[PDB]
RNA sequence: GGGUUUACGACCUCGAUGUUGGAUCAGGACACCCAAAUGGUGCAACCGCUAUUAAAGGUUCGUUUGUUCAACGAUUAAAG
């Protein structure tokens, strides 16, 4: 932050950041703006790994 | 005291509690000025005056309220309770300011 | 409101009142621990 | 944004010798060590260790009552635990 | 025909239920209700380490020290307390604040027992010795609704204008 | 007894107390050796809701009840006295122990149906449509239980519950 | 509006959090209080950390009233270490003398605390050594030669280990 | 003011190892073969066993008969383990694993073709019984607080009580039967077959005198 | 409405009819003559 | 607690109690789909999700299928 205006640095994957500027400026009423950029990879959770997991199941049709 | 922290006494100029502690009808003026002689009471507004007025002879507790809209509430409690007291005052402060 | 059947306290400004024959949690700073005994 | 850089600049001997601690201003000026036939009598007649117990404190005495109520207090946060409001 | 042993309470025979209403426990009654007779005797409650450690502290305040006065303890913020405090020992005069229930009695058997009027609210005992009003009266001059109850100067009790006369004396 | 009198005269409010004559205890009771008003003027398991005698000695000019710290019964006979107190109101004695409206005296309403020995309150009880079969007979109450110990010179129990 | 206590550094004083958006809050600027800190306190070495009070005044007005160092500063600085043990009690930090911890209360006395209350010295030492006790820094009546570096490699020995077996511990977790 | 009372202080109990509730298996770990008839005896009348404390001081005794079965275990072993202080507090078991097989019929089966097949295993508990008990350096307030959930949850009708409250209920219940005013008496009227009542009563009305019906158990009733 | 399921006096759920005084005075009464007869079977 | 599904039992009928779906007419219960009055929401608005009270009145037309159901098309304040 600088004055009147913080700035937070987070770690987000991003399968989890669709549709998060119409989210931020919502809860900003307009005034905050985000910028993100790739950094890493990580060991996805078991929950969207199994969501993944079920989806390429369903691609290739054979549960 | 948190009755009247929560009643706004900005619109209070001067409180006077004038009585006489060796008398056995003071304990009631005694409590009201400590009720209203608080920490919330004195933080809420600095322009207020709070005198305390210890006599020896008057023999006759009392309360004078003067605040700015040229309103004077004058209350001479010796049988009244502390708690009627605190409600009438803070009524009439709700009521006029 | 809730109707239910054992009524509890779920902060310290709930006030247990008996109203219309049963018996009413109401709060008001928190208005979703509103609770009816049924 | 952290502590101060200056931490025991020589550990075996700059700490027995005196505190650094102590000087606070930039200027550095530290105090000496002040040897024994300085300091009063109460700095060393005061428990170092372990505090007492109430098993041990006599009750004509206030620190006796202090520690009660401390204990009190203990008692009645223990107690306390099952708030469910 | 239901088991021996059920959930829905096997509702018994009409014999058997007369002999439950028959054989139903009825407690003893007495003739008066004991709750306002005539009490029991006094049960003398006994004294205790912490009570015992009161009164022999407002024994030694009175005995030892000179000036005792009683002022109205107002309800202040405790940096404000403690400024006061910082003010009186400067001037080497202490506050002390005793329960009533230990002070009343003890006022009542001592030789002050014309301080009972004041001792009933709030409370605040200036102790100190070599009596020194003037300043004392100059440093609560400052705090307008704090109002000085009484007190005594060796074994003379005075009002706030007795102790007014005083410090000008 | 109190009174609390306020004196309006040109912005200037005064609030006075004014202490009148109060009528004491009677100077002979029958068992001057009991705690209690009730349990030491013999009237225990004696009164009811028609003994308004009785009942209109503690109770505040508008119909309200008066503290049992002031009052000093045993709280027993305070929570009958309470509720008998709710049934002669409810019946309609003491009548003059109501607030004067003069401005809601004027809109008469529906004429008020006699009643007597109501235990609970007119506008919170529900009509029984159901009204029960011989086994399960949904019963009205009649009366309070607090008063199942009176003295009964017949010998039967009193119907609470019909 | 109210007092703010903010326990800051010397002479580093940022215009941003955890400072920044509650005196924006309160109404009075940011950049205006960091620049009068740092010439409230360019005396100081930059660096070590003072609790301080600020008093916003409706006005959108404020006042510094700046105290004596942190005492748990003063303990690590005494003793050498950089941070405290982790476990008090079971595990020894460092090693103070009670000359140190008198010297220690000796400036500490001239604070807002020890003015208010007109205690002696002895109190204040009662609560350097009882603040020492929760760092869990050791308070040795007369032992300080060449002992306070004998344990003082056993202390670094120790943290050496203590961060292997935390690394190692770390790494059990993530690949589990 | 108030006085300044002084607090309980336990120093010589001792906290044992492993003071959380050991698992309990759900089928033995020899399963029983051959199947049982379901004898409702161990649930009818009073326990014997498991009636008094052994080492600690609090427990959750059973007011009624029940079967306890590996849900009611588990719930009672998560409950305890979770909302208990493992440095303070210990928790022990008093009823043995679930040991009675329970045979269950599939469904749309007609009566008769014999005996079906061992679905569960269940635990007996007759009223009277405790089912854990706990002890350490706590009180009894927190502990009963934390109990009464897991009391309620148990089939049967169950408190949590400690020694004293123990004592002092059974104390009350022989105050009640020695100043009962009514001279007539079901243990009595059974023993000596007055009016005849012993075709409409029970033989085991002889010991349970009134107080025990099926696996109900009215303590108010003398 | 209030139906009662199977026969009235049979089933698991049966009519609940309760005791009554009379009941209740009627066994008081045989019990102290059969406690009169009891003590005159004693000697 | 209810007695809507399947089962269980075999108590009334085998000198007959005619058995699914539809057409006509519907009676009733409320555990309310709509319409009405409200409480809570992670209820901003439009839409929602729950809960309380209320049964005087409504609760569509078609393709396939004998179908009750089910899928689909177009609507309705709703298609209980
Ligand atoms: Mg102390
Ligand atoms: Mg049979
Ligand atoms: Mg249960
Ligand atoms: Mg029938
Ligand atoms: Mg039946
Ligand atoms: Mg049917
Ligand atoms: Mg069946
Ligand atoms: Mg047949
Ligand atoms: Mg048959
Ligand atoms: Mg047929
Ligand atoms: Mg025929
Ligand atoms: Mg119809
Ligand atoms: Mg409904
Ligand atoms: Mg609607
Ligand atoms: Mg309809
Ligand atoms: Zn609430
Ligand atoms: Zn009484």
């Amino acid at each position: 932050g600088v004055e009147d205006y913080f700035t937070l640095y987070a770690d987000v994957p991003l399968n989890d950041m669709f549709g998060y500027s119409t989210e931020l400026r919502s809860c900003t009423e307009g005034k905050g703006e985000y910028t993100m950029e790739y950094s890493r990879y990580q060991p996805c959770l078991p929950s969207t790994q199994e969501d993944v997991i079920n989806k390429y199941l369903e691609a290739t049709g054979q549960l | 005291a948190a009755a009247l922290a929560r009643l706004g006494l900005r619109a209070v100029k001067q409180v006077r509690v004038q009585f006489c502690p060796f008398e056995k009808n003071v304990e009631s003026t005694r409590t009201f000025l400590q009720a209203v002689s608080s920490e919330k009471v004195r933080c809420t507004n600095l322009n207020c005056s709070v005198i305390a007025d210890v006599r020896h002879d008057g023999s006759e507790p009392c309360v004078d309220v003067l605040f700015g809209d040229g309103h004077r509430l004058i209350m001479r409690g010796a049988h009244l309770t502390a708690q009627e007291m605190l409600t009438a005052f803070a009524s009439h402060i709700q009521a006029r300011g | 409101f809730k109707t239910k059947g054992v009524l509890k306290k779920r902060c310290r400004d709930c006030y247990l009142v008996k109203r219309r024959g049963r018996w009413f949690i109401y709060c008001k700073t928190n208005p979703k621990h509103k609770q009816r005994q049924m | 944004e952290a502590l101060k850089d200056p931490e025991v600049c020589t550990d075996p001997f700059r700490l027995t010798t005196h505190a650094m601690g102590v000087n606070i201003y930039k200027e550095g000026q530290d105090v000496v060590l002040k040897p024994d036939s300085e300091y009063p009598e109460w700095l060393f007649e005061m428990n170092v260790g372990p505090p007492k117990k109430l098993e041990e404190l006599d009750p004509e005495t206030r620190e006796y009552w202090r520690l009660l109520r401390k204990h009190n207090i203990w008692r009645h946060n223990r107690l306390s635990k099952n708030r469910k409001f | 025909g239901s088991k021996a042993v059920t959930r829905h309470r096997r509702v018994m025979h009409f014999e058997r239920q007369k002999l439950m209403a028959v054989t139903e426990y009825i407690p003893p009654k007495p003739t008066i209700n004991p709750r306002c007779l005539p009490p029991p005797p006094t049960p003398p409650q006994e004294e205790t380490g912490l009570v015992r450690l009161l009164r022999r502290e407002i024994a030694a305040v009175f005995r030892d020290n000179r000036m005792i006065a009683v002022c109205q303890h107002v309800a202040l913020s405790a940096e404000d307390k403690l400024l006061l405090r910082h003010q009186l020992r400067k001037h080497k005069i202490l506050m002390k604040i005793f329960p009533n229930q230990v002070l009343k009695p003890f006022l009542e058997e001592s030789k002050y027992q014309n301080l009972l009027p004041l001792f009933v609210g709030h409370n605040l005992l200036l102790v100190s010795e070599e009596p020194k009003v003037k300043e004392m009266v100059r440093i609560l001059k400052g705090i307008p609704f704090l109002p000085l109850l009484g007190g005594c100067i060796d074994d003379t009790i005075l009002s706030r204008q007795g102790f007014i006369n005083y410090s000008k004396l | 007894f109190r009174e609390v009198v306020e004196i309006l005269d040109g912005k200037t409010t005064i609030i006075e107390g004014r202490i009148t004559e109060t009528p004491q205890e009677s100077p002979n009771p029958p068992n001057p050796t009991g705690q209690c008003p009730i349990c030491r003027w013999n009237l225990k398991h004696k009164y009811n809701y028609e003994d308004v005698l009785l009942l209109s000695q503690f109770i505040r000019p508008h119909g309200g009840m008066l503290p049992r710290r002031i009052t000093g019964l045993c709280q027993e006979e305070h929570l009958k006295i309470e509720e008998c107190v709710k049934m002669a109101h409810r019946a309609g004695l003491l009548p003059n122990h109501r607030p004067k409206l003069p401005e809601g005296f004027v809109p008469k309403s529906k004429p008020r149906l006699n009643r007597y020995l109501t235990r609970w309150s007119p506008r919170s009880v529900k009509p029984i449509y159901n009204k029960g079969h011989r086994w399960n007979k949904v019963r009205m109450p009649v009366g309070s239980p607090l008063l199942k110990d009176n003295v009964s010179y017949s010998g039967r129990p009193l119907l609470l519950y019909h | 509006s109210g007092m703010i206590r903010a326990i800051v550094r010397a002479g580093q004083a940022r215009p941003g959090p955890p400072l920044g958006p509650i005196l924006g809050q309160r109404g009075v600027s940011i950049n205006q209080f960091c620049k009068e800190f740092n010439e409230k306190t360019k005396d100081i070495k930059e660096g070590i950390p003072l609790p301080t009070k600020i008093f916003v005044k409706p006005d959108r007005t404020f006042e510094i009233k700046i105290g004596q160092p942190t005492v748990s500063y003063f303990l690590k600085a005494a003793a050498g270490i950089e941070k405290g043990a982790r476990h008090t009690g079971k595990e020894v930090a460092g090693l103070v003398t009670l000359k140190h911890v008198y010297e220690i209360a000796r400036v500490k006395a001239q604070d807002d605390a020890f003015a208010l209350q007109d205690v002696p010295l002895s109190s204040v030492v009662r609560s350097i050594i009882g603040s020492a006790r929760s760092l869990g820094i050791r308070v040795v009546k007369d032992l300080s030669s060449e002992e306070l570096a004998a344990f003082q490699k056993e202390r670094a020995l120790f943290l050496a280990a203590q961060r292997e077996a935390d690394l190692a511990a770390q790494a059990e977790a993530a690949k589990k | 003011f108030k006085t300044l009372l002084p607090v309980p202080t336990f120093e010589d109990v001792a906290i044992p190892e492993k003071p959380k509730l050991r698992f309990v298996e759900r089928v033995p770990l020899v399963p029983k073969v051959r199947r049982e008839r379901k004898n409702l005896s161990d649930i009818r009348g009073p326990s014997t066993e498991a009636t008094e404390f052994t080492e600690g001081r609090f427990a959750i005794l059973a007011l009624g008969g029940g079967y306890l079965h590996w849900g009611h275990f588990e719930m009672m072993r998560l409950t305890i383990n979770r909302s208990m202080d493992p440095k303070n507090m210990f928790a022990l078991w008093r009823v043995p694993a679930p040991f009675k097989p329970i045979t269950r019929k599939g469904m749309g089966q007609r009566m008769g073709g014999g005996k079906g097949a061992i679905d569960h295993y269940v635990t007996p508990v007759k009223a009277g019984r405790l089912i854990v008990e706990m002890g350490g350096r706590c009180e009894f307030k927190e502990v009963q607080g934390f109990l009464d959930l897991v009391a309620h949850k148990l089939p049967f009708p169950a408190k949590a009580v400690s020694r004293e409250t123990l004592e002092k209920m059974r104390k009350d219940q022989e105050e009640r039967e020695r100043n009962n005013q009514n001279p007539w008496t079901f243990e009595r009227i059974a023993t000596a077959n007055m009016l005849g009542i012993r075709k409409v009563l029970s033989p085991y009305d002889l010991t349970h005198k009134g107080r025990y019906w099926g696996k109900f158990y009215t303590p108010e009733r003398v | 409405r209030n139906r009662i399921p199977g026969r009235q006096w049979i089933g698991k759920h049966r009519r609940p009819r309760p005791v009554s005084a009379q009941a209740k005075q009627n066994m008081i009464r045989r019990l102290e003559t059969e406690a009169e007869n009891q003590y005159w079977l004693s000697r």
